[PDB]
């Protein structure tokens, strides 16, 4: 992870927090296996060892959160660079998290003007998300900007 | 005045570089010039900038590092040379350095044993909305805003503490939050903690208060840093067990309470001014807390206490309607008709049986209104004059009017003692305010009362800006109409007979009240058709009908910001209703501890139902696997793209 | 006081985690300290916990597998124990693997003979808002609700019926309806009735009514799971021919009809109370029909009906207009001037001719209001009185208008009678009530009536809010003007004589209406004037002009849902009509079926023009 982007760390931190079951900031054996095999495959808890140990920087038998980004960083998103979708993202995103929500894109639409139906806002996000959050990310944006 | 001679001083900077040998051969890396220069001659390096600098210093700024390197040979002290005066005050080379976010210079500087000690106490680095950055004042808390990771951690291993602290008795912990660019420096927190590896006795490092006694926890929520405030409540929450899609988790409940004296949360939430920070009611462990503060145990007494007040309003009306009154004294009237009245207020007489019932409840409204003004003692004698503005206008901007209205009831309780005669005009001051002073509850009772907070949000602003620009047109106009009637007999067409009335008359044909002047029997003259229409066209056609539609645009530009302010001020409202009401009713919120052997810690527990979202979670999975109004709304889309795109 | 028992219930569960020695060891995966403690000591294994556990319950719901399969040799009977009361009653460990979506523990379950018909009749399971799920009873529909195949397939091969029930009544079939993730769960509506290959003599399991009798074809209006509606349409639609780019299909028509008892669809949408119900209005088998059913054979006996209803109100009015009145009696006028009233209500004289044609009208007003109430007799006798309420506000919210002219007209009826003398106040009410119960028939003559709604829309909510805060406004203000008037003749500024009027007065100022007192002839006092500024500077020029532009944003935030309000009440005003109005006229909708040799159901072709090019 020798540079990144904001939107980068922010989602893969959304990532990591919904990976680790228990919150602890630690990756085990048990966390990573039932949620592998909730997805409907079965790894035979010897890859799982062999899926941390694979990664496993310190071989302390946890992923901290470090360790899953430098992963991601291997696992690095596309090419995808631009400059104008980062400034973009800025002027509608008020508090900085990094997912441009409704109310936030409710309100810099009614800046602009053109009053808004709240269904209307509802048909904008929902067709933009790809995942199914009801957020866009900075990824799923750049889709809507570029070409449909 | 004061912006100039800061920026007159930096001007008298470059003057200094440009007449200097040796500088101006520091400013660029002219190692044949600085070679000859400083071996050769005798002449001191000592030459002090005009911001007092020293040539080392320059080096940095203007981040040359080939030449500063000749100069540690020449100069092995100026290392330990601060910077001078009123600006800079004890800025070293080895801040400037780490601000440029690298120049292998921290090399060079701490091999030569560098103080990593030294503090920036100057003038354009204390916190203040002149200055446009706030780093704090040592170098280990300017590398940590940088946000350079290895820059940090080499300052660790030359015996840098992390307890330092500013004049305002900051860590470097409460530097990051305040820090405006917020989860790329979220991360900076987490690597800092981790080197609290002593645990020292007096508390691990995020307990620390500043000289206002904040923790880095509740400083956040004064600020509105969410992502900062959401990651700091991680280490917080303690989860149950899992169940399926199901999740039960713990939430800690300690300095989120109005248990202590700190206040904690609650109330440093809604005494601050920054609109951004009234934001962390969304959040969870929070929007969660307040709704069982309200629902259990903060709507049933707040209902029955309103209604205790509506029942001392309407014993005050019966003994307002009620009064003694005698028929006209001795007096005729005396002027030719123009002086109807006739009663003229009983002077001493109670002696009757009927008006001990009016004893009764016009002493019960005088106790009622000492009872208001001792809540109001200590509210007067602490929080200022203008600190109880900044209380004023965000949930309770009433607050005066209930002042006001002990005042009225102590003048006429004055006023029939002395028993003189001008005894109505405390009485409509003592009623209108009154019966308006019943609106406060309008925020109970079901949220079909935000209209409280717009007909705040709209009575001033907009219909304040536009009460001048009547105040003018009609001071001229009603100026115009005594003019020309000063002529007349007011015998018809009695409007205009003076001046003063005449303004008060103007004002009913502003607004469209009185009938407008007219007789069709007597000859007005010639000039009143051409001032009235045009008076007609810009006061009822042109001015007025412009408020509706200057109230019409600013109805849902706040249609959003204002369903938000409702529940914020339930939440000022109930803080404020526990401190002026004792325990042993309405316990202490949440679950209570050390009967389940967790401790004196009270704790409340959230269910709450994930969900799968099957389509990511393939592609994390695979990271890491081995070897319909569509087209109206994409419109928008392209409504948002063309409106953006470069134009 | 009531859930907070629950959290009660739930923290005292940890505390016996923490304190017994065998139950932590069987939280975590202590394989060196279970294996000491069971095979060597002699301690029962049967501790319950605070909810009724065991050690197998705890290490199945903190999913851990190794130290299960250790208990599984101490334990021939730990599998066939339920938990214990309250909250959990009757589950066994069984459903927890289950939830959890599979542990290779149901493996290692049915090898030791597991039981799969246990059912969890717990408190937490129950279809309430309290509880966060609704999942059934039976194991096998757990495993259902999360989506896992092969576990579902696992359960069949070990003898799981298809065909429990809740206490509810509810089928496996009927939870995917009741489930939020909609086309996540499209494929085992699938795959259950791929289990079904026992053709029943019954029914084949898609026609099992609940406890309230209804099939989880209805069950899906009701909740308005539309995808899901979408999708079983598909099995009974029957296609005919294509042509290129045309296709004449056939949809069934059985189950949707006014026919049976059961209303079958369209009564149960209407009285729903969900919102999102009304959605189903636009799917394809249904909007055709109600246009068929309106603009043949709905519409024209409506716009008839209404006709001979505005003939009544004018019969009314003729009948009221004319009353018998005679000159003042012998009482002179003896209040000075201030009880000007002249005629006083004859007795009992109609010896006219033409008095003889008034009692022919005043008779045709009673029979029309006998008429009414027997039509809502029967009414209210049924249809409890809170489930009236709940009819009421979407479609019928007038239906005491109507009873209460008919009531009003019963009071006057017997007023003359005994001829009592106050006798105008019933006959004011009855005869606004009767105009104003004629916007009933707004619905029709084209789409200019959905003002009815709107303005039903906006005379609760909006208006009724404003009204409170008129109500203070103008209650202070009013008993401000009459003390500061209590002094003067009033002769002049006749205003604000007494109390009582003084609010009624001030009500007419409030919205303009009358002119605004002034005399100009007398030196009225001094604090008038600045308190009527500050009237005027509120209630015309703050407080009313408010209430515009509050009207005005608030009627484009309805303007998308004003359109589905209108066609959703015609359904209501037909199905209505078709519940009360006799057969031999306006046939049962649709082509019948039979006479082509197709089925005693009854069917209707839809025409279409195809896509892809
Ligand atoms: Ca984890
Ligand atoms: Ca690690
Ligand atoms: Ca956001
Ligand atoms: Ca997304």
């Amino acid at each position: 992870a020798d540079q990144l982007t904001e939107e980068q760390i922010a989602e893969f931190k959304e990532a990591f927090s919904l990976f680790d079951k228990d919150g602890d900031g630690t990756i085990t054996t048990k966390e990573l296996g039932t949620v592998m095999r909730s997805l409907g495959q079965n790894p035979t808890e010897a890859e799982l060892q062999d899926m941390i140990n694979e990664v496993d920087a310190d071989g302390n038998g946890t992923i901290d959160f470090p360790e899953f980004l430098t992963m991601m960083a291997r696992k690095m998103k596309d090419t995808d660079s631009e400059e104008e979708i980062r400034e973009a993202f800025r002027v509608f995103d008020k508090d900085g998290n990094g997912y441009i929500s409704a109310a936030e894109l409710r309100h810099v639409m009614t800046n602009l003007g053109e009053k808004l139906t709240d269904e209307e806002v509802d048909e904008m996000i929902r067709e933009a998300d790809i995942d199914g959050d009801g957020q866009v990310n900075y990824e799923e944006f750049v889709q809507m900007m570029t070409a449909k | 005045s004061w912006a100039q001679s800061r920026d007159e001083q930096n001007l008298l900077q470059q003057k200094r570089i440009w007449e200097s040998p040796l500088l101006l051969a520091a400013k660029d890396n002219d190692v044949q010039a600085l070679n000859k220069l400083l071996k050769y001659e005798d002449c001191k390096v000592h030459q002090r900038g005009a911001m007092g600098e020293t040539a080392l210093h320059i080096a940095a700024l203007y981040d040359n590092l080939e030449a500063a390197m000749v100069l540690m040979e020449a100069a092995p002290e100026l290392v330990f040379e601060p910077m001078t005066s009123e600006l800079y005050e004890g800025q070293t080379a080895l801040h400037i350095a780490v601000v440029n976010q690298n120049m292998n210079l921290v090399r060079a500087l701490l091999a030569r044993r560098a103080s990593v000690s030294a503090r920036a106490t100057g003038t354009a680095f204390r916190r203040s909305p002149c200055n446009l950055i706030y780093f704090g004042e040592h170098p280990l808390s300017f590398a940590a805003c940088v946000n350079s990771e290895e820059i940090v951690r080499l300052l660790i291993e030359h015996g840098a503490d992390i307890r330092a602290q500013d004049s305002l008795g900051n860590t470097v912990l409460h530097i990051l939050i305040l820090q405006p660019n917020k989860t790329f420096a979220c991360q900076m927190y987490n690597l800092l903690l981790s080197y609290d590896r002593h645990g020292d006795h007096l508390q691990p490092l995020d307990l620390v208060p500043n000289h206002q006694g904040l923790t880095p926890f509740k400083l956040a929520g004064v600020e509105g840093n969410t992502v900062m405030f959401q990651h700091l409540m991680q280490k917080r929450k303690h989860t149950q067990w899992t169940y399926g899609p199901l999740t039960s988790t713990l939430y800690d409940l300690t300095e989120i309470d109005s248990s202590g004296d700190e206040q904690s949360l609650l109330e440093l939430i809604i005494t601050t001014k920054k609109r951004e920070a009234r934001q962390i009611l969304d959040q969870t462990p929070v929007k969660e807390l307040v709704s069982l503060k309200w629902k259990r145990y903060g709507r049933p007494y707040f209902c029955m206490l309103g209604a205790i007040y509506l029942l001392y309003i309407i014993c005050f009306t019966m003994c307002c309607i009620y009064r003694p009154l005698k028929p006209r004294t001795n007096n005729r009237t005396s002027p030719r008709d123009n002086t109807l009245l006739q009663q003229k207020l009983l002077q001493e007489a109670y002696m009757t049986p009927k008006d001990d019932i009016r004893l009764v409840g016009e002493l019960v409204t005088v106790i009622g209104a000492i009872i208001i003004l001792l809540v109001e003692v200590p509210d007067i004698f602490r929080m200022g004059v203008t600190r109880f503005f900044g209380q004023t206008i965000l949930g309770g901007p009433f607050h005066v009017l209930i002042i006001t209205y002990a005042f009225m009831v102590l003048v006429t309780m004055v006023m029939r003692l002395i028993s003189a005669s001008g005894e109505v005009v405390p009485m409509s001051f003592a009623l209108v305010l009154g019966w308006c002073n019943v609106m406060y509850f309008a925020r109970g009772f079901q949220m079909l009362g935000p209209f409280t907070i717009m007909i705040q949000k709209m009575i001033f602003g907009d219909l304040m800006r536009f009460c001048w620009l009547m105040a003018v047109v009609i001071l001229g106009f009603a100026s115009a109409f005594y003019i020309i009637f000063q002529t007349e007999d007011p015998e018809e067409l009695g409007h205009f007979y003076d001046y003063p009335m005449a303004l008060f008359s103007t004002f009913e044909l502003f607004l469209t009240i009185i009938d407008g002047p007219a007789n069709y029997n007597v000859d007005l003259p010639f000039m009143y058709s051409i001032t009235y229409a045009a008076f007609a066209i810009i006061a009822t056609l042109l001015m007025l009908n412009l408020l509706i539609a200057m109230m019409g645009d600013t109805h849902w530009r706040v249609a959003h910001e204002r369903d938000e302010l409702w529940r914020a001020q339930i939440v000022a409202t109930t803080v404020m209703l526990e401190r002026k009401l004792p325990r042993c009713l309405w316990p202490r919120s949440g679950i209570c501890g050390r009967e389940y052997g967790l401790g004196d810690r009270w704790f409340l527990r959230v269910e709450d139902r994930q969900d799968l979202n099957r389509q990511r979670i393939q592609r994390y999975a695979q990271a890491f696997h081995t070897r319909r109004s569509t087209s109206r709304s994409s419109a928008n889309w392209e409504r948002l793209r063309q409106g953006t795109l470069r134009r």
